[PDB]
Protein backbone atom coordinates (compact mmCIF):
# COMPACT_ATOMS: atom_id res chain seq x y z
CA UNK A 1 0.00 0.00 0.00
CA UNK A 2 2.82 2.51 1.12
CA UNK A 3 5.30 0.78 -0.14
CA UNK A 4 4.13 0.26 -3.62
CA UNK A 5 2.62 4.38 -3.35
CA UNK A 6 6.72 5.43 -2.51
CA UNK A 7 8.28 3.05 -5.29
CA UNK A 8 5.93 5.60 -8.00
CA UNK A 9 7.28 8.66 -6.80
CA UNK A 10 11.02 8.16 -8.10
CA UNK A 11 13.67 5.81 -8.88
CA UNK A 12 15.46 7.39 -5.88
CA UNK A 13 12.33 6.10 -3.46
CA UNK A 14 12.74 2.15 -5.53
CA UNK A 15 16.90 1.91 -5.29
CA UNK A 16 16.98 3.01 -1.20
CA UNK A 17 13.99 0.19 -0.31
CA UNK A 18 15.78 -3.25 -0.59
CA UNK A 19 12.22 -4.90 -1.08
CA UNK A 20 11.59 -2.54 -3.92
CA UNK A 21 15.16 -3.27 -5.25
CA UNK A 22 14.22 -7.16 -5.20
CA UNK A 23 10.84 -6.24 -7.36
CA UNK A 24 12.77 -4.15 -9.87
CA UNK A 25 15.34 -6.83 -10.13
CA UNK A 26 12.77 -9.47 -11.11
CA UNK A 27 11.41 -7.33 -13.81
CA UNK A 28 14.67 -6.34 -15.15
CA UNK A 29 15.46 -10.28 -15.70
CA UNK A 30 12.76 -10.52 -17.64
CA UNK A 31 13.83 -7.39 -19.58
CA UNK A 32 17.84 -8.20 -20.31
CA UNK A 33 18.70 -5.65 -18.27
CA UNK A 34 19.77 -6.26 -14.55
CA UNK A 35 23.19 -5.44 -15.46
CA UNK A 36 22.20 -1.81 -14.58
CA UNK A 37 20.36 -2.12 -11.33
CA UNK A 38 23.71 -3.87 -9.95
CA UNK A 39 26.23 -1.70 -11.31
CA UNK A 40 24.08 0.97 -9.62
CA UNK A 41 24.31 -1.21 -6.23
CA UNK A 42 27.64 -2.03 -6.96
CA UNK A 43 28.72 1.49 -6.70
CA UNK A 44 27.01 2.26 -4.24
CA UNK A 45 28.76 -0.52 -1.95
CA UNK A 46 32.24 1.15 -3.67
CA UNK A 47 31.31 4.84 -1.79
CA UNK A 48 31.02 3.48 1.71
CA UNK A 49 34.37 1.90 1.87
CA UNK A 50 37.81 3.00 3.29
CA UNK A 51 40.17 0.41 3.24
CA UNK A 52 42.50 1.29 0.01
CA UNK A 53 43.29 -2.28 -0.71
CA UNK A 54 39.22 -3.27 -0.39
CA UNK A 55 39.01 -0.74 -2.39
CA UNK A 56 41.71 -1.47 -5.20
CA UNK A 57 40.58 -5.06 -6.03
CA UNK A 58 36.27 -4.48 -6.07
CA UNK A 59 37.47 -1.21 -8.39
CA UNK A 60 39.35 -4.00 -10.79
CA UNK A 61 36.08 -5.86 -9.94
CA UNK A 62 33.78 -4.00 -11.32
CA UNK A 63 35.26 -2.72 -14.17
CA UNK A 64 35.62 -6.10 -15.52
CA UNK A 65 32.02 -7.47 -14.67
CA UNK A 66 30.06 -4.37 -15.96
CA UNK A 67 33.10 -1.84 -18.04
CA UNK A 68 35.10 -3.79 -20.07
CA UNK A 69 34.63 -5.02 -24.38
CA UNK A 70 35.06 -7.95 -22.91
CA UNK A 71 32.57 -7.92 -19.90
CA UNK A 72 29.77 -10.35 -19.85
CA UNK A 73 27.15 -8.06 -18.05
CA UNK A 74 28.85 -4.92 -19.77
CA UNK A 75 26.58 -1.54 -19.04
CA UNK A 76 24.93 0.88 -21.79
CA UNK A 77 27.35 3.83 -21.43
CA UNK A 78 27.79 6.63 -23.19
CA UNK A 79 31.91 5.43 -24.00
CA UNK A 80 41.46 4.85 -7.92
CA UNK A 81 38.52 6.70 -4.67
CA UNK A 82 35.56 6.24 -3.79
CA UNK A 83 33.61 8.44 -5.90
CA UNK A 84 35.09 7.63 -9.61
CA UNK A 85 32.18 5.87 -11.20
CA UNK A 86 30.12 8.89 -10.81
CA UNK A 87 29.45 10.32 -14.12
CA UNK A 88 28.75 6.25 -15.00
CA UNK A 89 26.93 5.68 -12.17
CA UNK A 90 24.45 8.58 -12.83
CA UNK A 91 24.33 7.09 -16.99
CA UNK A 92 22.81 4.21 -15.87
CA UNK A 93 20.58 5.71 -13.02
CA UNK A 94 18.89 7.98 -15.81
CA UNK A 95 19.20 4.94 -18.31
CA UNK A 96 17.09 3.12 -15.75
CA UNK A 97 14.78 6.66 -15.26
CA UNK A 98 13.78 7.32 -18.19
CA UNK A 99 13.26 3.58 -19.69
CA UNK A 100 12.87 0.78 -17.48
CA UNK A 101 11.65 1.67 -14.41
CA UNK A 102 9.07 3.62 -16.60
CA UNK A 103 7.81 0.41 -17.78
CA UNK A 104 8.04 -1.30 -14.37
CA UNK A 105 5.58 1.36 -13.00
CA UNK A 106 2.99 -0.24 -15.84
CA UNK A 107 3.71 -3.89 -14.74
CA UNK A 108 1.51 -6.70 -13.07
CA UNK A 109 4.59 -7.29 -10.75
CA UNK A 110 3.68 -3.64 -9.60
CA UNK A 111 -0.08 -3.69 -9.64
CA UNK B 1 1.33 -15.13 -35.31
CA UNK B 2 4.51 -12.91 -36.77
CA UNK B 3 7.53 -12.55 -35.15
CA UNK B 4 8.80 -9.60 -35.64
CA UNK B 5 12.50 -8.29 -34.90
CA UNK B 6 13.16 -4.51 -35.09
CA UNK B 7 17.24 -3.92 -34.88
CA UNK B 8 20.02 -1.43 -36.31
CA UNK B 9 22.06 0.69 -34.41
CA UNK B 10 21.87 2.67 -31.57
CA UNK B 11 19.44 6.03 -32.36
CA UNK B 12 18.48 4.23 -36.11
CA UNK B 13 14.78 5.06 -34.80
CA UNK B 14 13.41 1.50 -33.83
CA UNK B 15 11.71 2.83 -30.85
CA UNK B 16 10.23 5.84 -32.50
CA UNK B 17 8.84 2.61 -35.02
CA UNK B 18 7.30 0.81 -31.88
CA UNK B 19 5.33 4.27 -30.93
CA UNK B 20 4.07 4.56 -34.61
CA UNK B 21 2.77 0.80 -33.98
CA UNK B 22 0.87 2.13 -31.52
CA UNK B 23 -0.44 5.19 -32.97
CA UNK B 24 -1.45 3.23 -36.18
CA UNK B 25 -2.15 -0.47 -34.52
CA UNK B 26 -3.48 0.05 -30.87
CA UNK B 27 -5.47 3.47 -29.87
CA UNK B 28 -3.35 6.52 -30.24
CA UNK B 29 -1.69 7.57 -26.78
CA UNK B 30 -4.05 8.87 -24.57
CA UNK B 31 -3.74 12.64 -23.15
CA UNK B 32 -2.75 11.23 -19.66
CA UNK B 33 -0.21 8.92 -21.68
CA UNK B 34 1.35 12.37 -23.21
CA UNK B 35 1.33 14.25 -20.06
CA UNK B 36 3.36 11.23 -19.12
CA UNK B 37 6.35 12.11 -21.48
CA UNK B 38 5.75 16.27 -20.55
CA UNK B 39 9.09 15.48 -18.25
CA UNK B 40 10.73 13.61 -21.09
CA UNK B 41 10.56 16.45 -23.49
CA UNK B 42 11.21 18.84 -21.09
CA UNK B 43 14.55 16.58 -19.91
CA UNK B 44 15.23 16.02 -23.72
CA UNK B 45 15.33 20.57 -24.27
CA UNK B 46 17.54 21.03 -21.40
CA UNK B 47 19.97 18.42 -21.88
CA UNK B 48 20.55 19.25 -25.63
CA UNK B 49 20.92 23.47 -24.85
CA UNK B 50 23.72 22.41 -22.27
CA UNK B 51 25.03 19.70 -24.74
CA UNK B 52 25.78 22.40 -27.18
CA UNK B 53 26.43 25.22 -24.23
CA UNK B 54 29.12 22.83 -23.08
CA UNK B 55 30.77 22.20 -26.93
CA UNK B 56 30.96 26.15 -27.22
CA UNK B 57 33.63 25.71 -24.35
CA UNK B 58 35.43 22.66 -25.79
CA UNK B 59 35.39 24.16 -29.85
CA UNK B 60 36.36 27.60 -28.07
CA UNK B 61 33.43 29.36 -29.70
CA UNK B 62 32.29 32.97 -27.67
CA UNK B 63 28.92 34.12 -27.32
CA UNK B 64 27.36 36.71 -29.60
CA UNK B 65 26.74 38.69 -26.33
CA UNK B 66 28.57 38.87 -23.02
CA UNK B 67 25.29 38.87 -20.91
CA UNK B 68 24.63 35.24 -22.37
CA UNK B 69 27.58 34.31 -20.02
CA UNK B 70 24.82 34.65 -16.96
CA UNK B 71 22.29 33.37 -18.74
CA UNK B 72 24.68 30.06 -19.43
CA UNK B 73 25.01 29.83 -15.12
CA UNK B 74 21.00 30.39 -14.82
CA UNK B 75 20.67 27.49 -17.02
CA UNK B 76 22.48 25.51 -14.84
CA UNK B 77 21.18 26.49 -11.86
CA UNK B 78 17.90 25.89 -13.14
CA UNK B 79 18.60 22.49 -14.60
CA UNK B 80 16.76 20.15 -11.88
CA UNK B 81 13.75 22.39 -11.86
CA UNK B 82 11.78 20.52 -14.36
CA UNK B 83 12.21 16.79 -12.99
CA UNK B 84 8.82 17.17 -11.85
CA UNK B 85 7.40 18.36 -14.87
CA UNK B 86 7.19 22.42 -14.95
CA UNK B 87 9.46 24.82 -16.90
CA UNK B 88 9.64 28.16 -14.89
CA UNK B 89 8.99 30.76 -17.03
CA UNK B 90 12.69 31.67 -15.75
CA UNK B 91 14.18 28.91 -17.43
CA UNK B 92 12.22 29.27 -20.13
CA UNK B 93 13.48 32.71 -20.94
CA UNK B 94 17.06 31.56 -20.21
CA UNK B 95 16.74 29.02 -22.69
CA UNK B 96 14.88 31.23 -25.54
CA UNK B 97 17.69 33.80 -25.34
CA UNK B 98 20.68 30.85 -24.92
CA UNK B 99 19.06 29.34 -28.74
CA UNK B 100 18.72 32.97 -30.11
CA UNK B 101 22.46 33.68 -29.51
CA UNK B 102 24.35 33.80 -32.55
CA UNK B 103 27.42 31.70 -31.02
CA UNK B 104 25.20 29.30 -29.81
CA UNK B 105 23.51 28.77 -33.43
CA UNK B 106 27.09 28.88 -34.72
CA UNK B 107 27.99 26.15 -32.28
CA UNK B 108 24.43 24.24 -33.22
CA UNK B 109 25.66 24.37 -36.57
CA UNK B 110 28.90 22.12 -36.05
CA UNK B 111 27.13 19.56 -33.70
CA UNK B 112 28.30 17.03 -36.04
CA UNK B 113 31.40 17.48 -34.05
CA UNK B 114 29.83 16.74 -30.86
CA UNK B 115 27.08 14.46 -29.52
CA UNK B 116 23.24 16.09 -29.63
CA UNK B 117 19.82 14.82 -30.30
CA UNK B 118 18.34 14.63 -33.48
CA UNK B 119 15.22 16.88 -31.98
CA UNK B 120 17.08 19.67 -30.46
CA UNK B 121 16.18 21.78 -33.00
CA UNK B 122 12.53 20.67 -32.72
CA UNK B 123 12.15 21.51 -29.01
CA UNK B 124 14.25 24.41 -29.11
CA UNK B 125 12.56 26.30 -31.75
CA UNK B 126 8.93 25.60 -30.77
CA UNK B 127 9.99 26.68 -26.70
CA UNK B 128 6.73 29.12 -26.93
CA UNK B 129 4.42 25.81 -27.01
CA UNK B 130 6.29 23.80 -24.61
CA UNK B 131 6.43 26.44 -21.90
CA UNK B 132 3.04 26.74 -20.88
CA UNK B 133 2.08 25.60 -17.74
CA UNK B 134 -1.19 24.26 -19.42
CA UNK B 135 1.02 22.26 -22.01
CA UNK B 136 0.20 19.27 -23.64
CA UNK B 137 2.74 16.99 -25.76
CA UNK B 138 1.39 16.23 -28.86
CA UNK B 139 1.76 12.56 -30.69
CA UNK B 140 4.66 14.39 -33.01
CA UNK B 141 6.34 15.97 -29.55
CA UNK B 142 5.85 12.29 -27.88
CA UNK B 143 7.11 10.38 -31.26
CA UNK B 144 10.02 12.85 -31.11
CA UNK B 145 11.58 12.18 -27.49
CA UNK B 146 14.67 10.24 -27.19
CA UNK B 147 15.16 7.87 -24.00
CA UNK B 148 17.78 4.96 -24.51
CA UNK B 149 16.28 1.85 -25.43
CA UNK B 150 18.11 -0.78 -22.33
CA UNK B 151 16.95 -4.48 -22.75
CA UNK B 152 14.52 -6.84 -24.97
CA UNK B 153 11.07 -5.03 -24.69
CA UNK B 154 8.21 -7.32 -26.34
CA UNK B 155 4.56 -5.45 -27.69
CA UNK B 156 1.10 -7.13 -28.91
CA UNK B 157 -0.67 -6.04 -31.88
CA UNK B 158 -2.85 -7.15 -34.49
CA UNK B 159 -3.64 -5.90 -38.59
CA UNK B 160 -5.12 -7.78 -41.02
CA UNK B 161 -5.61 -10.93 -38.98
CA UNK B 162 -2.35 -11.49 -38.30
CA UNK B 163 -1.11 -11.36 -34.36
CA UNK B 164 2.20 -9.34 -34.24
CA UNK B 165 4.85 -10.45 -31.30
CA UNK B 166 7.41 -7.36 -32.01
CA UNK B 167 10.46 -7.26 -30.08
CA UNK B 168 12.43 -3.89 -29.60
CA UNK B 169 15.82 -3.94 -28.39
CA UNK B 170 18.69 -1.51 -27.48
CA UNK B 171 21.45 -0.27 -30.28
CA UNK B 172 24.15 -0.13 -28.45
CA UNK B 173 27.82 -2.44 -28.89
CA UNK B 174 26.83 -3.75 -25.05
CA UNK B 175 23.20 -4.20 -25.84
CA UNK B 176 24.08 -6.14 -28.72
CA UNK B 177 24.94 -9.70 -26.82
CA UNK B 178 21.93 -9.91 -25.65
CA UNK B 179 19.98 -10.05 -28.97
CA UNK B 180 20.62 -13.84 -29.60
CA UNK B 181 17.88 -14.11 -26.58
CA UNK B 182 15.25 -13.38 -29.19
CA UNK B 183 16.84 -15.01 -32.90
CA UNK B 184 14.51 -18.10 -32.54
CA UNK B 185 11.95 -18.75 -35.42
CA UNK B 186 12.03 -14.67 -36.58
CA UNK B 187 9.22 -14.01 -39.18
CA UNK B 188 10.50 -10.55 -40.46
CA UNK B 189 13.20 -8.43 -39.64
CA UNK B 190 13.15 -4.36 -39.86
CA UNK B 191 16.71 -3.22 -39.45
CA UNK B 192 16.46 0.38 -39.30
CA UNK B 193 19.50 2.79 -40.65
CA UNK B 194 20.22 6.48 -39.59
CA UNK B 195 20.78 8.12 -43.14
CA UNK B 196 21.38 11.09 -41.05
CA UNK B 197 24.53 9.49 -39.28
CA UNK B 198 26.84 9.64 -42.67
CA UNK B 199 28.67 12.17 -41.44
CA UNK B 200 28.44 11.52 -37.25
CA UNK B 201 30.91 9.09 -34.89
CA UNK B 202 29.38 6.64 -32.55
CA UNK B 203 28.58 7.39 -28.88
CA UNK B 204 30.47 4.87 -28.11
CA UNK B 205 33.46 5.49 -29.97
CA UNK B 206 33.99 8.86 -31.07
CA UNK B 207 36.91 7.50 -33.46
CA UNK B 208 34.40 5.46 -35.68
CA UNK B 209 31.99 6.61 -38.53
CA UNK B 210 28.14 5.81 -37.48
CA UNK B 211 27.15 4.65 -40.96
CA UNK B 212 30.46 2.47 -41.42
CA UNK B 213 29.28 0.65 -37.97
CA UNK B 214 25.48 0.42 -39.42
CA UNK B 215 27.04 -1.44 -42.41
CA UNK B 216 29.03 -3.59 -40.34
CA UNK B 217 25.91 -4.82 -38.29
CA UNK B 218 23.90 -5.47 -40.94
CA UNK B 219 26.36 -7.04 -42.83
CA UNK B 220 26.04 -9.35 -39.60
CA UNK B 221 22.06 -9.43 -39.02
CA UNK B 222 21.39 -10.07 -42.97
CA UNK B 223 23.41 -13.00 -43.46
CA UNK B 224 23.17 -14.87 -40.13
CA UNK B 225 21.79 -18.41 -40.57
CA UNK B 226 19.29 -17.99 -38.18
CA UNK B 227 17.48 -15.37 -40.62
CA UNK B 228 17.80 -17.45 -43.78
CA UNK B 229 13.74 -17.91 -44.33
CA UNK B 230 13.06 -14.56 -42.95
CA UNK B 231 11.88 -11.76 -44.70
CA UNK B 232 14.67 -8.78 -44.39
CA UNK B 233 12.98 -5.50 -44.42
CA UNK B 234 15.36 -2.15 -44.50
CA UNK B 235 14.15 1.15 -43.09
CA UNK B 236 16.43 3.87 -44.20
CA UNK B 237 15.31 6.05 -41.68
CA UNK B 238 15.69 10.10 -41.05
CA UNK B 239 15.07 10.56 -44.87
CA UNK B 240 13.61 14.04 -44.11
CA UNK B 241 17.14 15.01 -41.61
CA UNK B 242 19.24 13.41 -44.73
CA UNK B 243 17.29 15.86 -47.03
CA UNK B 244 18.44 19.20 -45.12
CA UNK B 245 22.29 17.47 -44.18
CA UNK B 246 23.25 16.89 -48.13
CA UNK B 247 23.43 20.34 -49.30
CA UNK B 248 25.85 20.97 -46.28
CA UNK B 249 27.71 18.18 -45.82
CA UNK B 250 29.21 16.01 -48.56
CA UNK B 251 28.95 12.26 -48.39
CA UNK B 252 32.80 11.45 -49.79
CA UNK B 253 33.04 12.54 -45.51
CA UNK B 254 31.26 8.70 -45.01
CA UNK B 255 32.36 6.94 -48.51
CA UNK B 256 35.55 8.44 -50.11
CA UNK B 257 34.87 6.38 -53.19
CA UNK B 258 31.96 8.05 -53.95
CA UNK B 259 31.83 10.14 -57.01
CA UNK B 260 28.13 11.02 -57.59
CA UNK B 261 26.50 14.78 -56.88
CA UNK B 262 25.36 15.57 -53.15
CA UNK B 263 21.57 15.81 -54.06
CA UNK B 264 19.22 13.74 -51.49
CA UNK B 265 18.58 11.15 -55.29
CA UNK B 266 22.15 10.62 -55.60
CA UNK B 267 22.96 10.25 -52.09
CA UNK B 268 20.21 8.28 -51.19
CA UNK B 269 20.52 5.60 -53.73
CA UNK B 270 24.34 5.24 -53.11
CA UNK B 271 23.98 4.33 -49.86
CA UNK B 272 20.81 1.80 -50.48
CA UNK B 273 23.54 -0.11 -52.99
CA UNK B 274 25.80 0.10 -50.29
CA UNK B 275 23.60 -1.59 -47.90
CA UNK B 276 21.65 -4.33 -50.32
CA UNK B 277 25.34 -5.40 -52.12
CA UNK B 278 26.23 -7.00 -48.42
CA UNK B 279 23.18 -9.56 -49.07
CA UNK B 280 25.83 -12.62 -49.52
CA UNK B 281 23.11 -15.06 -51.05
CA UNK B 282 21.66 -12.66 -54.10
CA UNK B 283 20.33 -15.91 -55.65
CA UNK B 284 18.53 -16.95 -52.96
CA UNK B 285 17.37 -13.55 -50.63
CA UNK B 286 15.83 -10.53 -51.29
CA UNK B 287 16.01 -6.95 -49.31
CA UNK B 288 12.78 -5.54 -48.91
CA UNK B 289 14.31 -1.77 -48.94
CA UNK B 290 11.79 1.34 -47.66
CA UNK B 291 12.87 5.53 -47.13
CA UNK B 292 11.04 5.99 -44.30
CA UNK B 293 10.71 8.86 -41.66
CA UNK B 294 10.04 7.34 -38.58
CA UNK B 295 8.31 10.57 -37.21
CA UNK B 296 5.94 10.91 -39.60
CA UNK B 297 2.68 8.71 -39.12
CA UNK B 298 1.41 9.01 -43.02
CA UNK B 299 4.91 7.86 -44.07
CA UNK B 300 5.19 4.87 -41.79
CA UNK B 301 1.68 3.97 -42.18
CA UNK B 302 1.99 3.52 -45.95
CA UNK B 303 5.56 1.62 -45.64
CA UNK B 304 4.59 -0.93 -42.99
CA UNK B 305 1.54 -1.59 -45.25
CA UNK B 306 3.39 -2.34 -47.81
CA UNK B 307 5.62 -4.36 -45.36
CA UNK B 308 2.82 -6.53 -44.10
CA UNK B 309 1.85 -7.55 -47.66
CA UNK B 310 5.28 -8.65 -48.39
CA UNK B 311 5.25 -11.15 -45.11
CA UNK B 312 1.59 -12.33 -46.09
CA UNK B 313 3.51 -13.18 -49.97
CA UNK B 314 6.38 -14.98 -47.99
CA UNK B 315 4.35 -17.16 -45.62
CA UNK B 316 2.52 -18.88 -48.42
CA UNK B 317 5.85 -20.41 -49.88
N1 LIG C 1 13.49 13.85 -37.74
C1 LIG C 1 13.46 12.52 -37.51
N2 LIG C 1 13.73 12.09 -36.25
C2 LIG C 1 13.71 10.77 -35.96
C3 LIG C 1 13.41 9.81 -37.02
N3 LIG C 1 13.45 8.60 -36.47
C4 LIG C 1 13.79 8.75 -35.17
N4 LIG C 1 13.92 10.05 -34.88
C5 LIG C 1 14.30 10.61 -33.57
O1 LIG C 1 15.65 10.20 -33.31
C6 LIG C 1 15.79 9.84 -31.93
C7 LIG C 1 16.20 8.39 -31.81
O2 LIG C 1 15.07 7.55 -32.04
P1 LIG C 1 14.98 6.14 -31.30
O3 LIG C 1 13.71 5.45 -31.75
O4 LIG C 1 15.09 6.34 -29.81
O5 LIG C 1 16.29 5.35 -31.74
P2 LIG C 1 16.58 3.84 -31.27
O6 LIG C 1 17.78 3.86 -30.35
O7 LIG C 1 16.94 3.07 -32.52
O8 LIG C 1 15.36 3.19 -30.67
C8 LIG C 1 14.45 10.12 -31.27
O9 LIG C 1 14.49 11.41 -30.66
C9 LIG C 1 13.47 10.11 -32.41
O10 LIG C 1 12.34 10.96 -32.19
C10 LIG C 1 13.13 10.34 -38.36
O11 LIG C 1 12.86 9.58 -39.30
N5 LIG C 1 13.17 11.67 -38.53
F1 LIG D 1 19.41 1.73 -29.93
AL1 LIG D 1 18.48 2.80 -28.84
F2 LIG D 1 17.54 3.73 -27.65
F3 LIG D 1 19.82 3.98 -28.77
F4 LIG D 1 17.07 1.70 -28.95
MG1 LIG E 1 15.26 2.45 -28.74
Amino acid sequence: LKSTAKWAASLENLLEDPEGVKRFREFLKKEFSEENVLFWLACEDFKKMQDKTQMQEKAKEIYMTFLSSKASSQVNVEGPHPLMFQKLQDQIFNLMKYDSYSRFLKSDLFL
Amino acid sequence: EVKLLLLGAGESGKSTIVKQMKIIHEDGYSEDECKQYKVVVYSNTIQSIIAIIRAMGRLKIDFGEAARADDARQLFVLAGSAEEGVMTPELAGVIKRLWRDGGVQACFSRSREYQLNDSASYYLNDLDRISQSNYIPTQQDVLRTRVKTTGIVETHFTFKDLYFKMFDVGGQRSERKKWIHCFEGVTAIIFCVALSDYDLVLAEDEEMNRMHESMKLFDSICNNKWFTETSIILFLNKKDLFEEKIKRSPLTICYPEYTGSNTYEEAAAYIQCQFEDLNRRKDTKEIYTHFTCATDTKNVQFVFDAVTDVIIKNNLK
